[PDB]
């Protein structure tokens, strides 16, 4: 009996969810949007071809300067380059190959990267002595750091294998909280723009929105049918986008508490690696394992554009802060910047 | 099983108790920021070369 | 594609951040036996 | 008089192809000189150079593995007159071993080919190299014979010196071959 | 014109480090060449040297045990272009096969490392030579890398060329961690 309450219990607390979503579903994106002018013809070039890393590269992360950005692959190196001179600023040797994430921080002073070590490295940027020794070593997890991101010089974010997310302060090693929730592994993390809030893609199929200063989940995004590889917020942080295994792209609305769209597209069955929108977010920038990084009207929902220069997996996307150049990583082990 | 039911059961409560919105508003929302920044993004526009950094050629 | 070796049998890699450049001139001999010609005729 | 001068009479073949030798599956490039004088001490080795990850963690940049192409039986040490074809055997050994016709060309490789010996006149050890990119190993290719009998001499003929052509070879890995073989032989 | 000034341009990292490396643990020391030209034929060779005494009462002065580092494949041979890390598998048939990180700092003993190849232009032979004393042989350690990617040039960063950091390493003997792997299949 006691555990026909709890699951019947369950599955109604789901209908008036289901219910009350189908309540506000009165129109379809596309149909508002069927208004606007199509975004016409993207087609962009690679300005620079980032020639350095000896394999795979596995992430990468632009600067709020919207010049310098860091790069992590398996030949052990955070290179952190010049996008304008192509000149490599710092090349950081690590301690380990197989590494997941990197991450940039806000003010230009620290950059984050961690991977199968289930540790996440904090370098600082600009030592004493003018050298780049990590500073922490922040340690945990039971599972795989797949990926990380600053709040601040003192405050970083993370997503696990193990299930979980964390928030960390720098300053003393300790995580101060723990974002329990998912029932598989977390691939991905997006830090809204105010950073009072993040959401985080994971193996269970299902995005998951976190109060950061509650440290509680408020909403789950369900939809996609296989894992979910990237997650992205909108510009205006009342939206994101997703990329997952399920070769689908997908846009959620929080205050909608829904699915809005899905982008998608015959000819594309290889999974997604990597989402980014453009500075306004009309575009959609999907980075996909054929090689391709493909560039979608976001309100439209059909493809603007595709990106072919790489040989090898597009692992890793990224937009500048002034919106003036895209980034792309892949596992041939180049990055391009697009224009 | 129990202990991860009652977990579920909680969770989904907390969820069905928020504040939601009409999706055409929400949808054009997000038609309006972007109709409403469309000056501010040189990605749906070939950039010009003057304005371009990535192309050093410049006025030339 | 960048190969480690070109099929005229030359190699694709330059020997950065010689901290000690003085050993250059410590077998001098090999220096200049390695340089191009006109910097040995002109030397010479 | 430095000898590395000689490499450019020094002729290295353009491809290296893939072909069965006598039931073994092999990695042919070829050989040349083009002056009457001799490579005193010949000799050839070959290495690969590919990248690697150690379980542990380490990457190794590019990592140069030992080629074998003669070294047991002392058939690695040449007597260089008329082109040579050097025959590396793709054996359980070999670094080809799990390298099928498909998986060839996505696989990022490139086998440095290195040919010292004495240049007859001065006592000094020459020293010619050549790479080949995994591009440029030609699967299910033979070379083109070179060598004609005149009244005398024998006459090499250096156009058809690089030339290949087709034949029917497995487009399996040799170590698929075997699996075919140990089913062969216990049948 | 003598070689043994060629060893000028020839460097030996300034440590050895013991590591694992695809399950096996490894004696490890870096060697690089300055130079643009070349060392032909060139071949490591190492010898361990360390007094001993015979059952029967015979004391041996600094006794010479050649260590393995390619014999048997030719990988002692090399193409060095780029710095080469130079690994010593410590199998059953080595003398740091029942030395363990506890015990290393306590033996008296030191490794001698030999470089030998044709400078390029000179046919003439050279020897480059260095020691590594207990101290200088760093347990459960890793080479930093060197090699990076420029337009059209492998790049070297000699500045990093001496330079190690630590890794996860057993303190055990490799006899030890054999001993562990035969009851762990076994199992
Ligand atoms: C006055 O001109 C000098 C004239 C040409 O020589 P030049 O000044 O152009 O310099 C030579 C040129 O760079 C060759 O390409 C080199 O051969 P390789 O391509 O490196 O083989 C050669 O080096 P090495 O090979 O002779 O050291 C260089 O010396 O030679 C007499
Ligand atoms: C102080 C002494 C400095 C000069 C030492 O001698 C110097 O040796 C180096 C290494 O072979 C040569 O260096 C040469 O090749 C390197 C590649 O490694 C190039 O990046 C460099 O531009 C070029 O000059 C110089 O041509 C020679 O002049
Ligand atoms: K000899
Ligand atoms: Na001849
Ligand atoms: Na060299």
């Amino acid at each position: 009996s006691e555990l026909d309450q709890l699951r019947q219990e369950a599955e109604q607390l789901k209908n008036q969810i289901r219910d009350a979503r189908k309540a506000c579903a009165d129109a379809t994106l596309s149909q508002i949007t069927n208004n606007i002018d199509p975004v016409g013809r993207i087609q962009m070039r690679t300005r620079r071809t980032l020639r350095g890393h000896l394999a795979k590269i596995y992430a990468m992360h632009w600067g709020t300067d919207s010049r310098l950005l860091v790069s992590a692959s398996q030949d052990g190196k955070l290179i952190i380059w010049d996008s304008y001179t192509t000149n490599k600023v710092h090349a950081i040797p690590l301690r380990s190959s197989w590494v997941m994430t990197c991450a940039y921080a806000p003010s230009g002073n620290y950059v984050a990267c961690g991977g199968l070590d289930n540790i996440c490295s904090i370098y600082n940027l600009k030592t004493r002595e003018g050298n780049v020794r990590v500073s922490r070593e922040l340690a945990g997890h039971t599972g795989y750091l797949s990926c990380c991101r600053f709040l601040d010089d003192n405050q970083i974010v993370t997503s696990s294998g193990d299930t979980t997310c964390a928030l960390w302060d720098i300053e003393t090693g300790q995580q101060t909280t723990t974002f329990t929730g998912h029932t598989g592994d977390v691939m991905s993390l997006s830090l809204a723009p105010d950073t009072r809030l993040f959401v985080s893609g994971a193996c269970d199929a299902s995005a998951k929105l976190w109060d950061v200063r509650e440290g509680m989940c408020r909403q789950t995004f369900t939809g996609h049918e296989s894992d979910i590889n990237a997650i992205c917020f909108f510009p205006n942080g009342n939206a994101f986008a997703t990329g997952s295994d399920d070769a689908t792209c997908r846009l959620f609305d929080l205050r909608a508490d829904q699915e809005l769209m899905t982008y998608s597209h015959d000819n594309i069955i290889c999974g997604i690696t990597s989402v980014s929108f453009s500075k306004s977010g009309r575009l959609l920038l999907a980075g996909y394992d054929d090689f391709n990084c493909n560039v979608w009207d976001a309100l439209k929902a059909d493809r603007a554009g595709v990106l072919a220069g790489h040989d090898n997996r597009v692992s890793c996307l990224g937009v500048t802060d002034d919106g003036m150049a895209v980034a792309t990583g892949s596992w041939d082990s180049f990055l391009k910047i697009w224009n | 099983s129990i202990a991860q039911a009652r977990k579920l059961v909680e969770q989904l409560k907390m969820e069905a108790n928020i504040d939601r919105i009409k999706v055409s508003k929400a949808a054009a929302d997000l038609m309006a920021y972007c109709e409403a920044h469309a000056k501010e993004d040189p990605l749906l526009t070939p950039v010009p070369a003057s304005e371009n950094p990535f192309r050093e050629k410049k006025f030339f | 594609i960048q190969r480690y070796v070109r099929k005229d049998g030359k190699c694709n890699v330059h020997h950065g951040n010689v901290r000690e450049t003085y050993r250059y001139l410590t077998d001098i001999f090999t220096t200049l036996v390695d340089l191009k010609w006109r910097f040995n005729l002109l030397i010479f | 008089s430095q000898p590395k001068k000689r490499a450019e009479t020094l002729v290295f073949s353009t491809h290296a192809v893939i072909s069965m030798r006598d039931g073994k599956l092999c990695l042919m490039f070829r050989v040349g000189d083009l002056r009457n004088s001799h490579i005193v001490e010949a000799s050839i080795r070959a290495k690969l150079i590919k990248s690697k990850q150690t379980s542990e963690g380490e990457f190794i940049p590019l990592n140069q593995t030992d080629i074998n192409v003669g070294y047991y039986t002392g058939d690695d040490r040449l007597f260089l007159v008329s082109p040579l074809i050097i025959s590396h055997e793709i054996n359980q050994q070999s670094p080809f071993w799990e390298i099928s016709k498909a998986q060839l060309p996505k696989e990022e490789l490139e086998i440095v080919v290195i040919l010292e010996g004495m240049v007859e006149a001065t006592g000094m050890t020459c020293q010619a190299r050549s790479s080949y990119i995994t591009s440029e190993i030609l699967w299910g290719y033979r070379f083109t014979p070179v060598l004609t009998l005149e009244d005398g001499f024998y006459e090499v003929d250096y156009n058809s010196f690089h030339e290949t052509y087709e034949t029917s070879t497995p487009s399996l890995s040799a170590k698929e071959l075997a699996e075919l073989a140990n089913r062969a032989e216990s049948n």
